[PDB]
């Protein structure tokens, strides 16, 4: 179990610990976080309390080094920072533990839900995604765009998702226009799985990945790509029986996951009954089917 | 964007475009099986492929033999009208290629612009006008080469004849528009307007009457008051 030390707490704000979340007062003697499960990646995200504009938060992964949070007046934020003497972040670490200024990771033995958002999530990929080589942790907030954003504009800031779009010379084969279209199962096979993401874990980490910022960010363009990938397996004729069954567990939980209140900007109406009523897979995602209608029967 | 009665005059103009109707790409006619079931026959259709501003007509025939063996021909209807376009563009010299197409029905936007890829610089657009088209099957010439065809086929019209000569493209265009809306509304009693006088003679290589510009003001007359009469014995007013 590893510890996020904060050097304090200057502004009020809303701190976020994966689906957990807390508020800190100005100038309240918090010292950071303990207790974070090790295995998985994490993200740590802020909403401060005088401006709701802008969440922004950091996905990291404790393996990878030790990280600390400090509030920066100058640019106003809170940033994750990397520790590179080891023995002065214990001596760190052990002095706050000691006077009990920090809080614990609140995980619940019986919950698996944050290994069920992550499963297939990499910081490796994450890091593709947001290029900030510099670091080994990743910085998100509300408003970053995507690549396929910038099409339609600072590209150091963007979210490099897998640009995937139905109506393109990449996802037509010249002579199969009706056939591909209509079944996009050579897209999604050949061109995506095969070709790009090279297995089905890397596609469902960045599906993974692309809700988690839509959720915790509100971010727009993420939004967009999760439903786009979970439409192009829908939309495909021919899906690995594994795959569906994946992808429904995966789509349960976060869908299980997700505030009540904000099932109304999150969730593309079109999209969804498209996959759960009309597509190839209408009948493959039994448990996000029942979910879906015993808890947004509204949307559908 | 959609194409409406505010923007109408753009049809006019000097940037070439191409108005496709794909109505009467698959027609049936529906019978009673043996059984007492009911089936469909196919009978040869036609792609009606128009450009506004020069009245040439790219009538491609659409033979029945297309759909042997095929499923959901309703839906296969929209993308073999959308590979034919997409054919006929590319076969022109790229100065004669349109910078628009104009659907008129929403449904043929997603195939044409999927098989049109290839050209991003020529725009797919949809129209708000309840356009006439169907009825070119009403245009006695036009219907004979549909239904004699053998095998698909491409015929090359001026759905103009000779009007150009002495008229605008706006005023071809909106005499055809109403001979078309009448020949919907009421085929008989407008065929009757056209040739009920037995003096007025169709050319060989045209497709309507020869009629003078005085002869053509009544004709017209007589097709609006059709129309109009047509929408009360249909509303009663
Ligand atoms: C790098 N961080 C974790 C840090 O400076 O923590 C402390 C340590 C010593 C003094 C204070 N102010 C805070």
């Amino acid at each position: 179990m590893n510890t996020v030390p904060f050097t304090s707490a200057p502004i009020e704000v809303t701190i976020g610990i994966d689906q957990y979340s807390f508020n800190v007062k100005e100038n309240q003697p918090f010292h950071g976080i303990k207790d974070i499960p090790i295995g998985h990646v994490h993200v740590i995200h802020f909403q401060h309390a005088d401006n709701s504009s802008m969440r922004y938060g950091y996905w990291f992964d404790c393996r990878m080094g030790n990280f600390y949070i400090q509030y920066d007046p100058k640019d106003g934020l809170y940033k994750m920072m990397e520790e590179r003497d080891g023995a002065k972040f214990e001596n760190i670490v052990h002095n706050f533990k000691e006077r009990q200024m920090m809080v614990s990771y609140p995980k619940i033995d019986e919950d698996d839900t944050w290994y069920n958002l992550t499963e297939f999530v990499q910081m490796d990929k994450i890091r593709k995604i947001v290029r900030k080589d510099e670091n080994q942790f990743s910085y998100v907030d509300s408003s970053m765009t995507t690549v396929q954003e910038n099409e339609l504009s600072d590209p150091a800031h963007s979210l490099n998702y897998t640009v995937i779009n139905f109506k393109s010379r990449e996802a037509i084969r010249p002579g199969h226009e009706m056939e591909d279209f209509l079944d996009k199962s050579y897209y999604l096979n050949t061109v995506m799985l095969q070709g790009i993401f090279k297995n089905s874990s890397n596609y469902f980490g960045e599906l993974q990945f692309a809700f988690l910022n839509a959720m915790f960010f509100g971010n727009y363009g993420s939004s967009l790509q999760w439903h786009a990938m979970i439409e192009l397996i829908c939309s495909s004729a021919t899906v690995p029986k594994h795959m569906l069954d994946k992808l429904d567990e995966i789509l349960y939980y976060q869908i299980k996951t997700l505030p009540e209140q904000y099932s109304d900007i999150l969730l593309n109406e079109r999209v969804w009954n498209i996959c759960l009523y009309s597509s190839f897979q209408k009948n493959s995602l039994h448990n996000t089917e029942k979910i879906m209608e015993n808890k947004y029967p509204e949307l559908l | 964007g959609a194409m409406n009665s505010s923007n109408y005059a753009e049809l006019f103009n000097n940037d070439i475009k191409l108005f496709v109707d794909d109505t009467n790409v698959y027609r049936v006619t529906v019978h009673k099986t043996f059984e007492g079931n009911v089936a469909t026959k196919a009978i040869n259709g036609c792609i009606f492929t128009l450009n506004p501003k020069t009245g040439h007509l790219f009538l491609k025939i659409i033979h029945t033999s297309v759909w042997a063996g095929q499923k959901r021909l309703s839906q296969l209807a929209k993308w073999k009208t959308a590979e034919e376009v997409s054919a006929l563009v590319r076969s022109l010299p790229k100065e004669e290629q349109p910078k628009q197409i104009i659907v008129t029905r929403k449904a043929m936007l997603d195939p044409l612009e999927v098989h049109m890829l290839d050209f991003p610089n020529i725009a797919i657009r949809p129209t708000e006008l309840r356009l006439p088209f169907s009825a070119a099957m009403s245009i006695d010439k036009l219907s004979d080469v549909v239904m004699k065809a053998t095998e698909p086929q491409m015929v090359l019209f001026n759905i103009y004849d000779d009007w150009l000569d002495r008229i605008s493209s706006y005023t071809a265009f909106s005499r055809l528009t109403l001979l078309l809306r009448a020949l919907k509304t009421n085929e008989e009693s407008a065929k009757m307007i056209l040739l009920s006088d037995p003096t007025i003679t169709i050319k060989s290589y045209h497709l309507w009457p020869s009629f003078t510009d005085e002869q053509w003001i009544t004709i017209e007359s007589q097709m609006r008051d059709l129309i109009l009469t047509e929408y009360g014995r249909k509303y009663n007013v």
